[PDB]
Order: C-alpha cells, then structure tokens, then sequence
RNA sequence: GAUCUGGUUGAUUCUGCCAGUAGUCAUAUGCUUGUUUCAAGGACUUAGCCAUGC
RNA sequence: AGCCAGUGAUGGCCGUGUAGUGGACUGCCAUGGCGUUGACGGGAGCGGGGGAUUAGGGUUCGAUUCCGGAGAGGGAGCCUG
RNA sequence: GGACAAGUCUGGUGCCAGCACCCGCGGUAAUUCCAGCUCCAAAAGCGUAUAUUAAUGCUGUUGCUGUUAAAGGGUUCGUAGUUGAACUGUGGGCCACGUAGUGUGGUGCCGUACCAGUCCCGUCCACCUCGACGUGUUUUGACCCACGCCCUCGUGGCC
RNA sequence: AUUUACUGUGACCAAAAAGAUGCGACCAAAGCAGUCUUGCCGACUUGAAUUACAAAGCAUGGGAUAACGAAGCAUCAGCCCUGGGGUUAUGUUGGUUUUAGAAGUCCUUGGGAGAUUAUGGGGCCGCGUUGUUUCGUGUGGCGCGCCGCGGCUUCCAGGAAUGAAGGAGGGUAGUUCGGGGGAGAACGUACUGGUGCGUCAGAGGUGAAAUUCUUAGACCGCACCAAGACGAACUACAGCGAAGGCAUUCUUCAAGGAUACCUUCCUCAAUCAAGAACCAAAGUGUGGGGAUCAAAGAUGAUUAGAGACCAUUGUAGUCCACACUGCAAACCAUGACACCCAUGAAUUGGGGAACAUCAUUUUAUUUAUCAAUUUACGUGCCUACUCAGCACGUUUCUUACUUCUUCACGCGAAAGCUUGGAGGUUACAGUCUCAGGGGGGAGUACGUUCGCAAGAGUGAAACUUAAAGA
RNA sequence: AAAGUUCACCGAUAUUGCUUCAAUAGAGGAAGCAAAAGUCGUAACAAGGUAGCUGUAGGUGAACCUGCAGCUGGAUCAUUU
RNA sequence: GGAAGUCGGCAAAAUAGAUGCGUAAGUUCGCAAGAAGCAUUGGCUCUGAGGGCAAAAAUUGCCAACUCAGAACUGCUUACGGCGGGGAAUCCAACUGUAUAAUU
C-alpha cells in the first residue's frame, strides 16, 4: 500500500532496492553467476574442436534422429552439444576438425523437441555451412 | 486518526453530490476549508453554505445543486512552478476546457487560471469539476 | 481507541455554550477561592474538589466564575501537588498489584496488565519532563516508588 | 504510435509467464553488390612479447 | 555490525621540516574521533561534457576526438632545472 | 497453415529425411519437408547469433497485487523512523449607472382569487350583492459587479 | 533581535553535442556562409537568441510548512517635568589645584496615564440588639425607584489567563457487568478396585466369531470403603479475554471494559526496523500421582496378503509443582488507526422517559415553500428482607457479537462482499507498516544465532519445465 | 677537491609465517531431474469404499498407518419457544 | 648425511627464565592454552613517575624504600647455575584416587 509520506524518500529508494531482487531479468544481469556458468564467456561466438559424431532422439511426440556433434571450446577447454542444420549437412563435418558455434535463439534455454542443445553449427574450416549446402563453396 | 481536515471535507462533499443528496453536513471546519468551499461557490458549483458556532472548531452545511461531479484533495501538496500549470491540467483534469486546480500561494488561495494571470506559483490543494 | 485497549468508549461531559454564571448563585469570587483552599487543606485533589463544589455549593464551573482553573489557584497559593496528580494515580496502582504478585506468582494476566500500566507511567514522564514539570533526571523505579504514595 | 497478437478448456471468463514485434555511430558472421558524397577503424582477450626503419 | 591507539588514533603546548599550512614529523599531556541518516569489509568500475530509447515519469551505455587524473615491463631511489 | 503480406497448383519422400523462435507438420491425397511454376515483403541490400532500450501498469513516485490465483507477521508492548486537530485575519465611506438579489414602505390598481357582511337553499354534498386583503404594475432602499475619489485604514487623541 | 523551505524576477555559469533565426552549397546528410547596383567597390555585410540537474549567491511575496522559545506567581520596574542634597577650553608641552556637568543614590514639589474598583483585614471601642418606553388623545402593557451605625489606626500585588477536539490520559458512582485471572475449603454422579451379604451357570465382545473371566462362585442385586480425573441435561448463529483460551458451590486477592458526569488536565497522539513478554496439542528434564483412555508392543480375527481399519489388552503419555521448547487449517485463509454510508426484525450490558417511592410566543378576518413542541401507555410477586425491591409491556440513547429466507447503491473473473466492505479507485493521492513477482528443485544445501534434545529463525544456486493455478 | 671510512634515513629484492579471495582431485554415502509403456501394490479424486486436511510423536517393503489437539477448504448454513 | 639403525627413535640430542605481540579444530562454554609462532635481553652515564612528617598552606622545610618506564654512548667468543620439545590421528578407561612388600 506504499508510504506516500512528502519525506519519505529514503523508505521508498530502499523498498525499490530490495524488491528489485525478485524478477530473474533483472538478477540474471546483475549477478555474474550465469555468466561464469555460460560455456561462452559471455560472447555470441566461439570456434572449437570436433570430438564425436551422436545422435540425439527427439522428444516425445515427435520421432527422429537429430544428427548433433560434440564439441571442445578452444578457449577454455568446455565441452558441448552442438546441433547440426539442414538436409545432410553432417557429411561436411568430420573428427578433428574446427567449427564456430552460435547459439539458438533464446539465450541459454533449449529449443524445439531436441533435448538439451542450445547451440548449433554455422562454419566449418572457415567456409560457412549454409554456403556449402547450396553449393556455393567447396570445403577446403 | 485524522490527519487531514481538508481530505476529509472533501471526501463529504464528493460522497454525498454521488448519492444526489440536496445538502451535506462537515465537521470539523477550518480556514482553508472555507476557502476553498469560497472558490468553489464562486465558480457556481456548490451553492450557499452556512457555518455554525459551537466554542469550538465549528461545522459547515453545504447546499448542493447538482453541478459538481467531482472534488478532491491531492497530498502531499506538491510544489507547483507558474511553467508547470499544463502537466497538471493534463494529468487529473477531464479536459482543457473546464476545472480548476486549486493552489495556495504567497498571494492567497486560487485557481490555476487567476495564477497564471499574476504569474505566480505555490503548492496544489485540490481539484474541482 | 484506547491507547492500550481495544475498547470504543464515548462516555464523558459536555460543557455549556453559555459561559456566564446564573444570577442566583449569589457567591463572591472571594468566596470561591477561599473554599477551594479550604478543601486542599484537607487533603483533597483537584478532581475532588472540582466534585465537591459542584455538588454541594452549586458552583458548575470553577473557571466561569473568578476566571482561574482550579489547579492554577493552587499554585498561586503554594498548595499544588509535588508531582502531577494523573501520574500520581498510575504509581498507586502499580504498586498495589506488585505487593499482589509477592504471593501470587502464577497471575499471569495480572502480569500483562502490570505491562501496560508501566508502559503508560514511562509515556507519562517524558512528556512532564519536556514542559519542565517534573524536574530532569526523574526515573519511575518499581524498588523505590512504593514509597511516596498512598 | 499515449496501439498490441499466438499458446492452459469439450466450450467460458481470469491470473501469469513463455513466444512474436521495432530501434541501437552495437559487435560478429553468411549470401549479394553498378555510380557518388561523408565517415569509425587491435578498446573488450594479454598495462602480453617485439625484427627493422623513422 | 562494530572501526580507530605498542609503532598517531581525536585534540592541546614548545619545536623541526617544507615554497608554504597542517599529527606532516620528534618530545610531553588529556581520552577522545566515526557508525543502522549503513561506518569497517567485499564486488564491478578512470570522472565529467555526453550517446541510445522518447506521451510524461524513467531505464541503460560512456576504453574512445574536448576538459581533468594516472602510467610508460614491475616496483624503489635520484641529478639537472 | 496461424501470429504475419502471399497458393485449397504439380512431382518426390512416407513419424524416415527433415522443418519448426512459439502453436505445431511428416505413417500413401503433406496448405509446413526436398524440388518446379506462380505469388509476397523491402531492395543495393537482406538473413542469423549475443548484449541492451521500448513493448512491460511483468518493479508500479506518476502507477501494481495480497478472501479463494504468489503474497497480512500467532498476539500485545515498544525505540529509531514516517505522519500528526482548531484559533490571533484580509476594513469602511462618497458619488456616479448598466446591472443587481432581497425586505420595507410609497403610487395608482381592468379582470381573477381570498376574508368579512346581506339574503337565500339544505340539515350529508348549494347559491346572490357589497367594504377591505391579495395578485400584477411603477418607483424608493438594502445586497452585487464594473470606475473614480478619500480615509490616524477599529476606538481614542490632536486640528 | 528574526530564520529557512516554497514561489516571481534577475546575477554567475567552456566549446563540441542537443533544441532554434537566416542563407536554393543543383537537393540532402552538411557548413557558417555568402549577395550584387558589374564593382581599382558596396551592404556602417552576417555569424541572432536558447536548455543544462543538485548545491551555492542578490533582491520581491508571506498563503501552506518547518527550525527556535515558553509550560504561564521562575510574574509584574508605569511617563514627562523643578528644587534640593550628600573629556574638553584657559597661547603650546609637562606637572599640582580646582568650577561645573553628566551618571548612579536618597528626599520633595507640577502634571497627565494605567488590561482590571485606594473601600480588604482587625482592633481602640461606644450605642442599641411618577419618569421614560412600547402599543393601539386615550387604553393596555413598561422597567427603575417610591450584629446595624459610627471616628481612629496599623498590615496587604494577588484577578486578566484563546478554547477545552463526537483526539489521548486521570477522577468519582452504581461495592454496577461477565464460563476474565490467582488462592483455599467443600459437593456431585460415573469408570476402576476392594469389603459384607444373596443366588447359581454362564458372562463378555462382533457383521459372524475368537483372544478373555468363571462352582477356588464370574455376570447380576443391595449397602459401604479407597484413589484419580471430569463438572452432563440447562448450553444458544449467548458472555468474558490481546491472542492462545475460560463452565459445580462458598470464602478471599488484585484487576478490566462499558455507561453516567456543567469533575481535572491541556496535545500529552497514530503506526512501527531493533528490542521484550505471553502463546493450543504433541515433545523434553527433575519430583509427586496413576482411576480412565491410550502412540510403541502382544494376542484374536478379516484378507491373495494386512506390519491397517474391527475385538481384548498394554507401556510412555494423559493430571499437579518447578524449569524448557516457540513448529498449528495459531483461519474471518481478510494488518492497525480515522471519515461517509439505505432498510426491517431480533439479542447482551449501562442510562433517560414511564411504573413505583417521596414532596405539595404572539397570536390568528384575509393562513402555508420545508412548522412553535407527534414525548402516548399499563401488568404480576411482594417481611403474619444482599428490597424505597424484582421482572414484563411501550418510546428514545451509548457500547458489543450478529441475521434478512419480505436488505439499497456500488464493486468483483466469478463464487460473493455490503454501516461490521472485498464500497466511496484509470473520475487512479487520509496516515503507517508487513509480504509477492510463471511452475518445480525447496523452505532444500552451505554459513551463522538460539535450544538438553526434538528443532526454530535467516536463506541460495546449478539444472529442469509450457504451463501449473482460480 | 677524487677514491675511501662510520652513522642516520628512504627502501627494491629474496626467504619464512599468518590472513583473505578465486578455481580444483577424491574411494564411498545420498538428493533432484529425465527416458524406457519394467516389477509390487492402490494412498488421492464419488461418503474413492476407514471423510479429507494442518501441527506433533511413534511405527512399518512402498505408497502410508496410529495416538493427541485443531479446521471445513464437509458428506450438516436447520428441530426442548 | 640425518632414523638408512632397531620389534620399536630404546638411549642420547633437543625445548627452556622473563617481557611485548599473537594463538586452530573441537567443546559439557569451564576449557583446549605455556596451543602453534615472532621479537627483545650485556655494560656504562643520565631522565621521569609512584610517598610520609612538620609548621601561620595548589606553600615552605626535612626525610625513607625499591619498583616500573624511557635516552645517549659502548660491546659480544651467544659464554655459571636452574629451567616445558611441538603437532595430526585411531583404541581403552569419564575425571582426582587405589592396587600384586621382592619380575605384571
Ligand atoms: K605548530
Ligand atoms: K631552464
Ligand atoms: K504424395
Ligand atoms: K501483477
Ligand atoms: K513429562
Ligand atoms: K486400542
Ligand atoms: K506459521
Ligand atoms: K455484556
Ligand atoms: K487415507
Ligand atoms: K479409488
Ligand atoms: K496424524
Ligand atoms: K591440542
Ligand atoms: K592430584
Ligand atoms: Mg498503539
Ligand atoms: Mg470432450
Ligand atoms: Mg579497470
Ligand atoms: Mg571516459
Ligand atoms: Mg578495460
Ligand atoms: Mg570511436
Ligand atoms: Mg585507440
Ligand atoms: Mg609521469
Ligand atoms: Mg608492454
Ligand atoms: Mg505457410
Ligand atoms: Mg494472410
Ligand atoms: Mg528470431
Ligand atoms: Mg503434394
Ligand atoms: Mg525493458
Ligand atoms: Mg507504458
Ligand atoms: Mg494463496
Ligand atoms: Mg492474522
Ligand atoms: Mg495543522
Ligand atoms: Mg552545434
Ligand atoms: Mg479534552
Ligand atoms: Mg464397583
Ligand atoms: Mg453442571
Ligand atoms: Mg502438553
Ligand atoms: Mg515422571
Ligand atoms: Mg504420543
Ligand atoms: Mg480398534
Ligand atoms: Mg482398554
Ligand atoms: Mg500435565
Ligand atoms: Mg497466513
Ligand atoms: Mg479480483
Ligand atoms: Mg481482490
Ligand atoms: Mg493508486
Ligand atoms: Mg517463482
Ligand atoms: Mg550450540
Ligand atoms: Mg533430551
Ligand atoms: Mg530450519
Ligand atoms: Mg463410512
Ligand atoms: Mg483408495
Ligand atoms: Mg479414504
Ligand atoms: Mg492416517
Ligand atoms: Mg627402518
Ligand atoms: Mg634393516
Ligand atoms: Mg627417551
Ligand atoms: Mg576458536
Ligand atoms: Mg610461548
Ligand atoms: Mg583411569
Ligand atoms: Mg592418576
Ligand atoms: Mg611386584
Ligand atoms: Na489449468
Ligand atoms: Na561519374
Ligand atoms: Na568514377
Ligand atoms: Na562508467
Ligand atoms: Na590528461
Ligand atoms: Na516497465
Ligand atoms: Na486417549
Ligand atoms: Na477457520
Ligand atoms: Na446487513
């Protein structure tokens, strides 16, 4: 029901203080704990190394196989599940290889019927995946 | 316990003009109170009203003629600045075309309309329409 | 409210418009006086002599006629009560219900009553401290104060 | 521009979030690119290490 | 949720040192100084003019052209002026 | 396909391959996948990722909610803090003249109504003719606004 | 002595950037330039003028506020005049000495003031105990008038202060009101166990049985004894208490609310982090006590099974004293204080009217706009005294718990709420305080305070979900 | 007037020890969240077949059962006038 | 060199007084504790503080005792006696005490 007292500015700036703790929009930019869970170390990009080719079941109402990969991160040596777009499109990739990896659209939450991947392929030995799905480049 | 004498007659009027009564009984009165009931009056929305003497803060019947649809306090009394009068006319008034914002100034307590005229500001009281 | 209650009581007296005496009373403002000190002689408080007058020498209100309070004629004449007389009926009263509690120990509501009681004895001292009507440095002590008292 | 829409039920009216939408002298990456004017350009990580010339 | 005093903590007296004032520093004396109007400790961070988003109130960014501060691998000392 | 502008077109695949920010599509007639043809948006530009502002009255001072949806302390006392009743008081004259509400009195006063008289019927329900009061005028006078002047601008005290 | 906040007007405030005047860089993003009388030039060319929190500084205004002071005998001296008393300047500098002022300090005349009456106390005592004013010349109303005296003396300031909130506190009264609280003494039947008599074959328990007691006399009948708990019916949409809670009688102790009042006082208040006290049942510690019921345990059934529901038992507990604990569907799932708010029946306490007891306005012939008096009314019991008493009937008032199934607006997603709000809120501001921000993980982990323990308070994240919910 | 001697002061650097922060291996013991239409039962939703639920204490393969006090969010707004 | 000796650190070595600073887990809140650990210590010449008794009294005079705290100068061959080694854990007994005179 709030003060409304003419000098009561300190009461209101403190309710506002602790209050403000209650939403997760605002904790989770505030409290640097998220970033440091983040395999990312905040960016929008990283590269890594290719460790195994696995497929992923889809959840339950759907039926599929996923074609995912598993990745190393240069950067800081953190492992991940990176999903991989597109008809075909594993047959570009293979072990040891280097790939950039982006995120899915929602900032850290899975997406679609995939279990637990957040990221997903976009270049391969510095070519571009979606360019060699067109046939636009040959892979080097 | 009552800190307001001013809220609560307001509160009377308003209350009572809602349920179409012809005449309102307030107490306690005080000179602000009478002040802002000669503004009102002056501007033809309530009508004649009569103080009676007890030793004591006195008591006011208010006659209504069906004029007025609404009247109110505002607290704390914000500081109101003579560039000020248009954010306050747009936020608790219907239109710019009718109502009073009610202000106690160095020269005495007015409308919002006779303020702008003398160019001067104060602290805002209340509102009538 | 009460200040330490839950009741809504209206109960109290409501004095005339007309502030002039009636024409038979036929009593001196020196006459007045001379019967209010008489009965603080006696030993009587302000309240009671209020009563008294009222009820038997038909005097309504002490101030209507020779213009003073009754407590203002007391200090003119150098008969006024050391401390206030309202704080002075708080002490009483808590000291009768502590020589209760030395053989009672399980009265827990008189426990509680005594609480309030105290608290409103505190509220009381500060504000005859801050109008200097009793002097700085007065502290209510339940060890000490069931002496000065009735 | 003082503007909102999809998802909980056999249907209804709510609370509430998830998703959609517009900008950024805001960074990066992909595809594409005929002419002209004006412009930022190893800050983010490593106040890390430096051939040569000035 | 308490901080500060051997070895300066708050103030006083006579001095020393400085271009100059000063617990800046030597000797002696008193017990002071700060704090829920958030001291002490921890985290992020060069400050401002300003940029983005514009019913209004607000939220957020500012390493970076101008102004101020600091540094020249780290950290200490110094001459000439 | 919907949000969201634009096909109930033609082949292939058959819960596979794949699409899908969300809802969802795909097991033999797929408006959603892979393609062809048409069509849509905005265009020398257009997608994707991460951060941030608006959408968001989902941080609410302006401006949220608290019976049952998340949310009133088990009850009293009580300090810091915030918030706290009324009163000392806004004057009066003189003109002017368009207002300007009311009372008090002036002036005449067709017609209507009322009271008091006279006669007359009735005994349960009706009428005639006069000596005044009203109603309606017209000024005075006290409230009101506009415009000038004056005030030792309460009383008192000088002149 | 008067001051701040607020408000009007101006001072002091780098540029760039932002708002803005002017100019056809071909337009524009820009820039501060440029134009033409055809110039040995001119326009005395232009390049205006703004905003910039908060603090600070100058001079207006005084309505709303705020900082001070005071708590009213801790006070109050009344003004002007005339007659008395007891540093200059002497030509300059340096020394001695004076005459006067002024000041204070006591007497006295002149005058006018006063916001509160020189007339208040004694004694020395002695004496005796028809003129205005209404109202129709006149009438009628008119209002005023038609231990007492006495001279003296001494002492004396004792009346000048807003008012008493349908705000708080205190007082007196009905020795009012009530399952309110603490102490003693007793009372009542019942469950259980004994004792004494009588009788003789079963009693108990269930849906049906069995475990169990019984000719060594159970169950049943009468009388009595012992111990512990509990106070039926009356008992209610009743009372009291801050909540948790409170039910036999009598005797005691201290309290509490409401009502009544021409008593007193004069802002003393509301709400509240920190802090304190109390707090159902279960549970814990040390002594008592132990009748009933009964977690754990035992036995009999039932069942596919039955560690359960049913039956017979049975320990802790259940009760008291003194210490702990502070966890409830601790609920009205509804924070406290204050204002307004339509209707009809009821009810709990107090008071007024009534009953009973005592005592013995004008007017007004010709009217009316919000009336000048709706105030009315009886019953039963009652000394051959907790009594001028006790109930009932009728009309008002203050306080409390409620109802409408013959209760209005209004509000709400609805169910519903409604003088007691969940109303008076997008027509959004009376005051203070505590919580919430999709569902889970979770009131969990870690750290710390409290506790004998059981536990209590404080209190996250990683991950996982498109709904959960009303 | 150079080298050089002694003392005071400023003080880098190294070693040792405390304090603090940030990341990190671990046999075993647990908790949460998912998947597969695995095994045992049937606690809840109707009086869910013993009404349900809150606090507390004990017990048992599992859901749960039992004792004491409370609530209706009940399966009763209700019967000496 | 530092337990490689040995069943076994048995025996020996080792710590050490006083003063200043500082001190962990655990806990029945009393302890643990001298926990652990760092620094100083001589000689000589000086300075300050800590009192009684008298007097016509923040004054003057007379006088006793041995502690504590500082400063300058100067020195070491670390130099009598006496005087705890410490820490992290497991098993048993709560603790102080008694007890096989002559192997426990
Ligand atoms: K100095
Ligand atoms: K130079
Ligand atoms: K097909
Ligand atoms: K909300
Ligand atoms: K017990
Ligand atoms: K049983
Ligand atoms: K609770
Ligand atoms: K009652
Ligand atoms: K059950
Ligand atoms: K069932
Ligand atoms: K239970
Ligand atoms: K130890
Ligand atoms: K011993
Ligand atoms: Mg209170
Ligand atoms: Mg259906
Ligand atoms: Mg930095
Ligand atoms: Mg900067
Ligand atoms: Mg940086
Ligand atoms: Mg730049
Ligand atoms: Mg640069
Ligand atoms: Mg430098
Ligand atoms: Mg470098
Ligand atoms: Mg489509
Ligand atoms: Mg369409
Ligand atoms: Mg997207
Ligand atoms: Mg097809
Ligand atoms: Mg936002
Ligand atoms: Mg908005
Ligand atoms: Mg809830
Ligand atoms: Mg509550
Ligand atoms: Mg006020
Ligand atoms: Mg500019
Ligand atoms: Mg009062
Ligand atoms: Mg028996
Ligand atoms: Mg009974
Ligand atoms: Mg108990
Ligand atoms: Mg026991
Ligand atoms: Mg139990
Ligand atoms: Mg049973
Ligand atoms: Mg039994
Ligand atoms: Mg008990
Ligand atoms: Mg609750
Ligand atoms: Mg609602
Ligand atoms: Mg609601
Ligand atoms: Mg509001
Ligand atoms: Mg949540
Ligand atoms: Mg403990
Ligand atoms: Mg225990
Ligand atoms: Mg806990
Ligand atoms: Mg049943
Ligand atoms: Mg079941
Ligand atoms: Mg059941
Ligand atoms: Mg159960
Ligand atoms: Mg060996
Ligand atoms: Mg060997
Ligand atoms: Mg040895
Ligand atoms: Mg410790
Ligand atoms: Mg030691
Ligand atoms: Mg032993
Ligand atoms: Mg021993
Ligand atoms: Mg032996
Ligand atoms: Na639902
Ligand atoms: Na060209
Ligand atoms: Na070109
Ligand atoms: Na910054
Ligand atoms: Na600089
Ligand atoms: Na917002
Ligand atoms: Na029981
Ligand atoms: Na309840
Ligand atoms: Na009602």
């Amino acid at each position: 029901t709030k003060t409304n007292g003419q000098h009561a500015a300190r009461k209101l700036v403190r309710l506002r203080r602790k209050n403000r703790w209650a939403d997760k929009g605002w904790k989770k930019s505030h409290t640097f704990v998220a970033q440091k869970a983040n395999p990312f170390g905040g960016s929008s990009h990283a590269k890594g190394i290719v460790l195994e080719k696995i497929g992923v079941g889809a959840k339950q109402p759907n039926s599929a196989i996923r074609k995912c990969v598993r990745v190393q991160l240069i950067k800081n040596d953190k492992k991940i599940i990176a999903f991989v777009p597109n008809d075909g499109c594993l047959h570009f990739i293979e072990e040891n290889d280097e790939v950039l990896v982006s995120g899915f659209g929602r900032s850290g939450h899975a997406v679609g019927d995939i279990p637990g991947v957040r990221f997903k392929i976009v270049k391969v030995s510095s070519v571009g995946l979606y360019a060699l799905y067109r046939q636009k480049k040959e892979k080097p | 316990t009552m800190m307001s004498v001013l809220a609560n007659a307001l509160r009377c009027i308003a209350g009572a003009e809602r349920r179409g009564k012809r005449q309102v009984l307030i107490r306690p009165s005080s000179k602000v109170v009478v002040k802002f009931l000669q503004v009102m009056q002056k501007h033809g929305y309530i009508g004649e009203f009569e103080i009676v003497d007890d030793h004591r803060a006195g008591k006011i019947v208010v006659n209504l003629n069906g004029r007025l649809n609404k009247c109110g306090a505002i607290c704390p009394r914000f500081d109101c600045t003579a560039r000020d009068f248009e954010k306050w006319v747009k936020n608790i008034l219907p239109s710019r075309q009718f109502g009073f914002v009610v202000l106690t100034t160095s020269l005495g307590i007015m409308d919002h309309e006779e303020a702008r005229a003398r160019n001067t500001g104060g602290k805002v009281l209340g509102f009538f329409y | 409210v009460r200040m330490h209650g839950n009741g809504h009581g209206k109960a109290a007296s409501a004095l005339p418009y007309r502030r002039t005496p009636p024409t038979w009373l036929k009593s001196s403002s020196r006459d007045v006086i001379d019967a209010v000190c008489k009965l603080a002689k006696k030993g009587l408080s302000p309240s009671r002599i209020g009563m008294q007058l009222r009820d038997s020498m038909g005097i309504a209100q002490v101030k209507n006629v020779t213009g003073r309070k009754i407590l203002r004629i007391l200090k003119h004449k150098g008969m006024a009560p050391e401390i206030p007389e309202d704080l002075y009926c708080l002490i009483k009263r808590a000291t009768q219900m502590r020589k209760h509690l030395e053989r009672n120990t399980k009265d827990k509501d008189t426990k509680f009553r005594l609480i309030l009681v105290e608290s409103r004895i505190h509220r009381l001292a500060r504000y005859y401290r801050r109008v200097k009507q009793l002097p700085p440095t007065w502290k209510y002590e339940s060890s000490t104060a069931s002496a000065m008292v009735a």
